[PDB]
């Protein structure tokens, strides 16, 4: 029933503006307020402001009085937040939440990540992590994919187009010294299956529209 | 702005156990306190509002109490999926402020990592760089040491690690370490190994490969 | 400015008796309580569950406005967790009460030369009232084991008694008009909100 779908991740040059959206469904858009919350990595959430779509009134905190403006389209049931004069401090995750007015939030968006970077979109290189050759007693083997030198985040990795999900671990991306990101996904599979079954990682980096399906198999 | 303070900052507990976390506020808010759970990459999710009212879909195991400046959240029996950061937030007028969180980990029986190692792809080698990957799989506790040794020489400044979130069912962690080397450098040395020290292992386990499938 | 019609509640020409207290639900309006709080014309203005400064900053689903007339020494009973004839048998507040009790003297309007007997209260009742319960029954009170049979008697009494409200009765037996504002917070969209803090 109640759903709030926010727009996708956004990479923006410093000193610019951005408009993030939140499409609401499952409830009267006009009777409720829409609050916006900022969260930085490693930190608690931070309330920005709320808008009442019926009369269009917005409220915010002192800090965000000038950075952010809040708008609401009752025709498409969409709440917007516009952020201006973007700095690196502004880069964060931005959530839309439904506020009945009481300042607690029962339904949240999925968040939108705002990266404020002079840097430039770069595509991942997908390399295999081939299965090792060992005794394989217990019949557990490991294999994976290395997604290297991509900017900005994120990257989605699936195994066999969603068919394989058990024992899959996708690790958090680390920031290299080059400023590019690197990430790995691995899975643990039966050893006996290695010859019979084919294992493929589908890696999609939407900012550069890079879709790569790489097959992994033992070398030589 | 009311200022808010949760304790513990951090907490580990086993399934079936009972947990209480606390929030402390500058100002009397009477009853206008809310509690959320959050997990990595995901939004916060309301658990409690008005200090006591449980939200829809929230298990009976969750309980809110308190008043004025002092508030508490209890879970009568922990479940493997209750890990995460727990935030309190007054909802007593503008501006609504949050706490700094409480990180709840599930404690479990000690589990030893499964270690695996991955030599650089031929393709990557053509690129001009070599990435060697060490994987530690499904271990508890999270604390573990990875030492990279090349021809039995300890390596520093060329490894990066990342760890997964606690498994919702297994309550285990996994870790990966990656060594990044120019091709020429990688060509100088013969044996690449990682050595894992962990509580589950009485002696550090090693996993190695001789460059070139030697 | 869709201001809350508090004024028809407070400035009603006539007020209820306590046993038959009146209630007005208030909603879809803007409420400036701060002008009401700092008035010497109110001899009582007590808020429970909330702070008088924050009242303009808070938003509520609905507001209920209960009004009646009692005598001065009885206003103490209109707080949460109080006991007495008025709190036990006429008008009872919850222990979790969230709202403001307001009261002012009404001797000029609610006194007459013989003393006004139109305002009544419930002296006897078989059980104590639940919070926000109203009971206007005039059934005869059977204190004794005698079957009253709707007949006033020695162990059988009429439930509602009357105030004197003589103009000369003196403070504490003089008439006081009470308005209880309770704040209803439900899991539903807010409809009564404080003034916009743009100011
Ligand atoms: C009851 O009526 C009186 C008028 O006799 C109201 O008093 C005035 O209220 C306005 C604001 O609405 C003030 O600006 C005036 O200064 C008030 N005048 C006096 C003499 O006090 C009063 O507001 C009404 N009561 C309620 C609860 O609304």
């Amino acid at each position: 029933q109640v759903q709030l779908q926010q727009s996708g991740p956004e990479l923006v040059k410093p000193g610019a503006s951005v408009k993030i959206s939140c499409k609401a469904s499952g409830y009267v858009f006009s009777t409720s307020w829409m609050s916006w919350v900022k969260q930085r990595p490693g930190e608690g959430p931070e309330w920005i402001g709320r808008i009442y779509p019926r009369d269009g009134h917005s409220s915010s905190t002192g800090k965000f009085k000038d950075k952010a403006t809040l708008t609401a389209d009752k025709s498409s049931n969409t709440a917007y937040i516009h952020l201006s004069s973007l700095t690196s401090e502004d880069s964060a995750v931005y959530f839309c939440a439904r506020d009945y007015g009481y300042y607690y939030f029962d339904y949240w968006g999925q968040g939108t990540t705002l990266t404020v970077s002079s840097a430039s979109t770069k595509g991942p290189s997908v390399f295999p992590l081939a299965p090792s050759s060992k005794s394989t007693s217990g019949g557990t083997a490991a294999l994976g994919c290395l997604v290297k030198d991509y900017f900005p985040e994120p990257v989605t990795v699936s195994w066999n187009s969603g068919a394989l999900t058990s024992g899959v671990h996708t690790f958090p991306a680390v920031l290299q010294s080059s400023g590019l990101y690197s990430l790995s996904s691995v899975v643990t599979v039966p050893s006996s299956s290695l010859g019979t079954q084919t294992y493929i990682c589908n890696v999609n980096h939407k900012p550069s529209n890079t879709k790569v399906d790489k097959r992994v198999e033992p070398k030589s | 702005d009311i200022q808010m303070t949760q304790s513990p900052a951090s907490l580990s507990a086993s399934v079936g156990e009972a947990v209480t976390i606390t929030c402390r506020l500058s100002e009397n808010v009477y009853s206008f306190l809310a509690w959320y759970q959050q997990k990595q990459g995901k939004s916060p999710q309301l658990l409690v509002y008005r200090a006591k009212t449980l939200a829809e879909g929230v298990p009976s195991r969750f309980s809110g109490s308190g008043s004025g400046t002092q508030f508490s959240l209890k879970i009568n029996s922990l479940q493997p999926e209750d890990f995460g950061t727990y935030y309190c937030q007054h909802h007593y007028g503008t501006p609504p402020t949050f706490g700094g969180g409480t990180k709840l980990e599930i404690k479990r029986t000690v589990a030893a990592p499964s270690v695996f190692i991955f030599p650089p792809s031929d393709e990557q080698l053509k690129s001009g760089t070599a990435s060697v990957v060490c994987l530690l799989n499904n271990f508890y506790p999270r604390e573990a040491k990875v030492q990279w040794k090349v021809d039995n020489a300890l390596q520093s400044g060329n490894s990066q690690e990342s760890v997964t979130e606690q498994d919702s069912k297994d309550s285990t962690y996994s870790l990966s370490s990656t060594l990044t080397l120019s091709k020429a450098d990688y060509e100088k040395h013969k044996v690449y190994a990682c050595e894992v020290t962990h509580q589950g292992l009485s002696s550090p386990v090693t996993k190695s490969f001789n460059r070139g499938e030697c | 400015t869709n201001l809350c019609p508090f004024g028809e509640v407070f400035n009603a020409t006539r007020f209820a008796s306590v046993y038959a207290w009146n209630r007005k639900r208030i909603s879809n309006c803007v409420a400036d309580y701060s002008v009401l709080y700092n008035s010497a014309s109110f001899s009582t203005f007590k808020c429970y569950g909330v702070s008088p400064t924050k009242l303009n900053d808070l938003c509520f689903t609905n507001v209920y406005a209960d009004s009646f007339v009692i005598r001065g020494d009885e206003v103490r009973q209109i707080a949460p967790g109080q006991t007495g004839k008025i709190a036990d048998y006429n008008y009872k507040l919850p222990d979790d009460f969230t709202g403001c009790v307001i009261a002012w003297n009404s001797n000029n309007l609610d006194s007459k030369v013989g003393g006004n007997y139109n305002y009544l209260y419930r002296l006897f009742r078989k059980s104590n009232l639940k919070p926000f319960e109203r009971d206007i029954s005039t059934e005869i009170y059977q204190a004794g084991s005698t079957p009253c049979n709707g007949v006033e008697g020695f162990n059988c009494y009429f439930p509602l008694q009357s105030y004197g409200f003589q103009p000369t009765n003196g403070v504490g037996y003089q008439p006081y008009r009470v308005v209880v504002l309770s704040f209803e917070l439900l899991h539903a969209p807010a409809t009564v909100c404080g003034p916009k803090k743009s100011t």
